[PDB]
């Protein structure tokens, strides 16, 4: 039973309502209270901030917010939560041995590929399609012209020969008999083979339009190096990653960009990424990887940076420091942290992550199916047209 | 302050970059002290009416000992001022739209 | 491991639903349409012709006489060209060697009960280490089996793995990762693609109550952060 | 080698590290070959007419 | 089965587009046709394997260098060449 | 093939690679420097030699020297395009 | 002042590719070639049957 604020929106009456908490950190806290004989009562942070040194308006005084403000002021005695270990936090409070090793990473939109009906006709431009369609008939009729006017193959026969040479079907039982017609028809066969090979060479790529916009390399991407108005990426305001970007010597240029887009909580940033308001969200490896596993439309980027661990922070002068650290280590040695990871982090719903080429499905290739259906519906009228022609 | 007035103010900005990193490493290795200041006299350095302006103009007229920047080693400039060994290779080159 | 290729690797270019619609749903409808157009040459011969057009190997077929049937055959052959192009485009990648790890993890039945195998599993670690203490504390029976295959050092374990006298080497994650990186031919790999069980860290030991501990921790965190 | 480190830090860009539709110009050689076929077919047709006469 | 028809058949097998051909009746001629068709499979595979890369867009620079005739004498062009630098 | 790799100046190695068809460079030039006409520390020609080198650089003299001594090619065979099949690569099928 | 700007680099053997007569038969191993050759005849004769 954790007593936490009800309305997290700013400028709202925040009354401490008793809700209920459960998960990885609560299970770890229960284990700690079991091994070490002590009683606990959980209560959420006053605000949604993890903790960062901020200069208060009056007297320009350094102050801790969120968890650090709650703990260093005596309101709380222990922090069982994903609290990253770093200098600014370790100078004032003391962390136990990490109960979860993780790093910073980037969560972005999955960007499932968009497939259109004309995907099969994409490799050739409309002008090329018209040119080849005209060329087929030109070759057929001039083959007829040179065969009928030979010194020594009806129009349907010549047209069928040209069409069946173009697309391999065998609809042509008749071959040219005049020498000029034979030469033209066979070089036309070579031309049709060349066209088919050229169209086939890149057909698969145009069927599934995969793009490199998704799967950003990471912070090492020069897109991340140089911020742009079109590409907006952010993180959680007043958190460990914010401190890491503030203090880093060289990433200040993009820290300035991120300072004006920081989000209040990780859930809000994840939601903003989900509906494409945020292009990229920088956050802990554990949370982002769990969200990527749970959410099919979100994916991580890789090359974990700022490798650190979550620590159960306590006050500098505390009696539980050694015992909590030893209990964390002992739980690490046996299969307890593994059990917690399996039951809370290591369950998967949708992954769809593999280096193998994508498998064709209905969406990626349906223009060809609708083309066959259009052939059906066109033949359904062409049979009546041919019957009417035979009537005359 | 404005084009109407003929005087201004020395605004203390922060200079950093490739040439600044070179200058900082030079300061650590040679053990000297530096006072950077941007030049508004000339565009980049040129002899007009037998008068040198810009970075070279400031150096030749003893207004500054050093000229750290994107300054190209030339024939006339080397005749007027003394250059150091080149640290990056440059030259006149053509950039066109692909 | 030498690895294996699943028998379904050649069926990977299209999903099962796509195969079904292509060959039992769309093909049957196309055969019905071809026969109807020709009759306006049994249904079996139309099916045979259409299937032969699917993968044109110059199989003997009897072309329909009607013009509309010929048009339908032509558009179907265009579809078959599409199908062949899409199937052959990525067949090389799908028919490729797949490496499967011998053991899923330390909880695998091979480690826990190695006796129920015709070839006994050969695994062990160097003595006088943290890994031996951890395995002894967690799995007594596995430790009693594994101390028989006890190695002498990192290099001895690596050469035993290369020759074949040892199949698995249980050791520190960082050292094993470095050895896998340094190894030529990529013959030795860590199972689970970097799977770590005890997930501890390297620390600088100090005397109890040492005054240097706080400053060393702060400096190490500074190195991590910077 | 500090110079090299500074160059990578300050001067590296986008295009330094670095499927399209086919136009008429992209595949103009094949159509040139087809045109040569038309010309050769006409020439050999005229030659056969001359031989017959 | 004249020599022209044999050439036509073998050529058609080179790139099999189901062109109308008259197969030889002899068994040994059929064996030779089969080995040639295997050769044609080899040829088609090897030619189509890298056709995508060879048929690819090639970017040619407008000017070879500063000594190019475009820079030296830009007037002899219907579109005048537009080039310049910053002053000073 | 007594030596697998030879580390040397870009100019000499590139010239040899251009001249010799069986030798090829590797890329990513490192330790970027220049060839200098070294003289004694107390010399009278230092400024004049440096100025003459610079003047030859500005006009087209170093370019002429590069063209006439370094920038002539015999065999290159350097392209990112896939290799073109020739007699040797595909001849087993001919013998078949 | 430098009269030629250059850098360090590595010269190695060109290593022209080696092509053998059996290069066309390489993609399938000898056992696979024998298996497919046997399969062709097996299918043909029992099609006749
Ligand atoms: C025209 C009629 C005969 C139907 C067409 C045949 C295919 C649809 C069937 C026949 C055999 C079937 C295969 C036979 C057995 C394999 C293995 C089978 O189990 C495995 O994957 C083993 C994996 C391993 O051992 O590592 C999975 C199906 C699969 C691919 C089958 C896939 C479907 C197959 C090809
Ligand atoms: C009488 C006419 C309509 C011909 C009938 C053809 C069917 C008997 C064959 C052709 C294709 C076969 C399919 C081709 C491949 C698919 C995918 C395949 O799913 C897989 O991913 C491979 C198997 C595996 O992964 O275990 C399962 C069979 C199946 C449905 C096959 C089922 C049987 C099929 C439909
Ligand atoms: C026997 C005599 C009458 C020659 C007949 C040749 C024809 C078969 C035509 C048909 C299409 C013609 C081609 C269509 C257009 C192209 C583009 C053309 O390239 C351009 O001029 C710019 C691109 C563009 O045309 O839009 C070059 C000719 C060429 C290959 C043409 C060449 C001549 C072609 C092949
Ligand atoms: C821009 C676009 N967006 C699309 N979204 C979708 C989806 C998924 C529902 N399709 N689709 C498109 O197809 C287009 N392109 S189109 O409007 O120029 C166009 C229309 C129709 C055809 C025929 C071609 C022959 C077979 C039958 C359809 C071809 C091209
Ligand atoms: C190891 C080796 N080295 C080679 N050097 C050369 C070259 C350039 C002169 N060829 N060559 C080889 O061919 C082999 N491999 S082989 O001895 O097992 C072998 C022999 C013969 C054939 C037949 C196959 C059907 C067509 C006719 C030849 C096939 C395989
Ligand atoms: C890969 C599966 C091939 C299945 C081929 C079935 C062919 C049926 C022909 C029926 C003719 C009457
Ligand atoms: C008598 C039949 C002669 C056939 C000649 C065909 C020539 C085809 C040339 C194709 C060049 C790409």
């Amino acid at each position: 039973i954790c007593t936490g604020p009800n309305d997290t929106s700013p400028g709202s009456p925040r009354h401490t309502v008793p809700q209920c908490c459960y998960g990885f950190c609560i299970d770890l806290l229960i284990k700690l209270a079991r091994t070490m004989n002590f009683t606990y009562e959980v209560h959420l942070v006053a605000d949604g901030k993890f903790g960062t040194q901020e200069r208060v308006n009056n007297s320009n005084k350094k102050e801790w917010n969120g968890m650090m403000g709650e703990l260093l002021s005596g309101q709380a005695d222990m922090i069982v939560a994903p609290l990253t270990i770093n200098n600014e936090r370790a100078q004032y409070i003391e962390f136990s041995k990490p109960f979860k090793y993780q790093g910073l990473t980037i969560l972005v939109k999955k960007e499932i590929p968009r497939s259109t009906l004309d995907s099969f006709m994409q490799p050739f431009q409309s002008t090329l399609w018209l040119l080849v369609g005209l060329s087929v008939h030109v070759v057929a009729v001039m083959l007829y012209l040179l065969d009928r006017f030979s010194p020594f193959l009806t129009l349907s026969s010549a047209m069928w020969f040209s069409w069946g040479v173009l697309l391999n079907s065998g609809i042509g039982e008749g071959a040219p008999r005049s020498f000029s017609a034979r030469i033209l028809g066979m070089v036309w066969a070579g031309f049709a083979m060349i066209i088919v090979a050229s169209y086939t060479a890149n057909l698969a790529a145009f069927l599934v339009l995969d793009r490199p916009e998704e799967r950003i390399t990471g912070i090492n991407d020069p897109r991340l190096r140089n911020p742009s108005d079109k590409f907006i990426y952010a993180t959680v305001k007043q958190s460990s990653v914010d401190i890491y970007f503030r203090r880093q010597v060289e990433l200040s240029t993009m820290y300035r960009h991120m300072e004006k887009h920081n989000y209040e909580s990780a859930a809000e940033a994840i939601q903003a990424v989900r509906d494409n308001k945020l292009h990229a969200f920088i956050w802990d490896s554990a949370v982002l990887e769990f969200e990527a596993s749970q959410k099919c439309d979100l994916v991580t980027t890789g090359e974990l940076f700022f490798r650190s661990g979550f620590g159960i922070g306590m006050r500098k002068d505390s009696p539980w420091k050694q015992n909590v650290s030893l209990s964390i280590l002992k739980s690490h040695e046996n299969g307890f942290m593994e059990d917690l990871d399996k039951t809370w982090v290591r369950y998967q719903e949708c992954d769809s992550r593999s280096n193998a080429p994508a498998t064709l499905t209905f969406e990626n290739m349906a223009g060809v199916f609708m083309l066959v259906a259009g052939g059906i519906v066109a033949g359904i009228f062409l049979i009546f047209i041919e019957i009417a022609y035979k009537r005359h | 302050i404005n084009n109407s007035t003929n005087e201004g103010m020395n605004v203390k900005k922060c200079c950093k970059g490739f040439c600044i990193d070179i200058l900082k490493k030079l300061s650590r290795t040679v053990k000297f002290t530096y006072d950077l200041y941007l030049v508004t006299n000339g565009k980049h350095g040129k002899k007009v009416n037998n008068v040198w302006n810009g970075m070279i103009g400031e150096v030749v007229y003893q207004r500054a000992v050093m000229a750290v920047g994107s300054l190209t080693i030339n024939e006339e400039r080397s005749e007027v001022v003394d250059f150091s060994v080149p640290f990056v290779e440059t030259g006149i080159s053509v950039m066109v739209s692909r | 491991s030498n690895g294996t290729v699943s028998p379904s690797a050649f069926l990977e270019p299209f999903s099962a639903s796509v195969w079904v619609m292509m060959f039992v749903m769309l093909l049957i409808v196309s055969a019905i349409a071809v026969f109807v157009f020709e009759y306006f040459f049994t249904i079996g011969k139309a099916i045979w012709l259409l299937w032969g057009l699917v993968f044109n190997n110059s199989v003997p077929v009897q072309n329909p006489k009607g013009t509309t049937s010929k048009i339908m055959v032509s558009v179907w052959a265009f579809f078959a060209v599409i199908f062949l192009a899409s199937y052959t485009a990525n067949l090389a990648a799908f028919i490729q060697e797949e490496f499967v790890d011998q053991v899923t993890g330390l909880s695998d039945k091979k480690f826990q009960r190695p006796h129920d195998y015709s070839p006994p599993f050969r695994f062990g670690t160097v003595p006088n280490g943290s890994t031996e203490r951890n395995i002894r504390n967690n799995y007594p029976y596995m430790h009693q089996y594994m101390t028989r295959f006890n190695q002498r050092g990192v290099e001895d374990a690596l050469v035993s793995l290369k020759t074949g006298k040892l199949d698995a080497f249980i050791y520190d994650a960082a050292v094993l990762n470095y050895k896998a990186g340094r190894d030529e031919g990529c013959k030795l790999v860590t199972i689970g693609s970097g799977y770590i069980f005890a997930t501890t860290g390297y620390g600088i030991a100090l005397q109890k109550g040492s005054p240097w501990k706080r400053q060393i921790d702060l400096a190490l965190l500074q190195f991590v952060g910077d | 080698g500090e110079m090299e480190e500074l160059e990578t830090l300050w001067l590296t860009g986008i295009c330094h590290n670095e499927s399209s539709q086919l136009d008429i110009d992209n595949m103009a050689g094949v159509f040139y070959m087809l045109a040569a076929a038309m010309a050769l077919s006409l020439i050999t047709f005229i030659w056969e007419h001359l031989f017959y006469w």
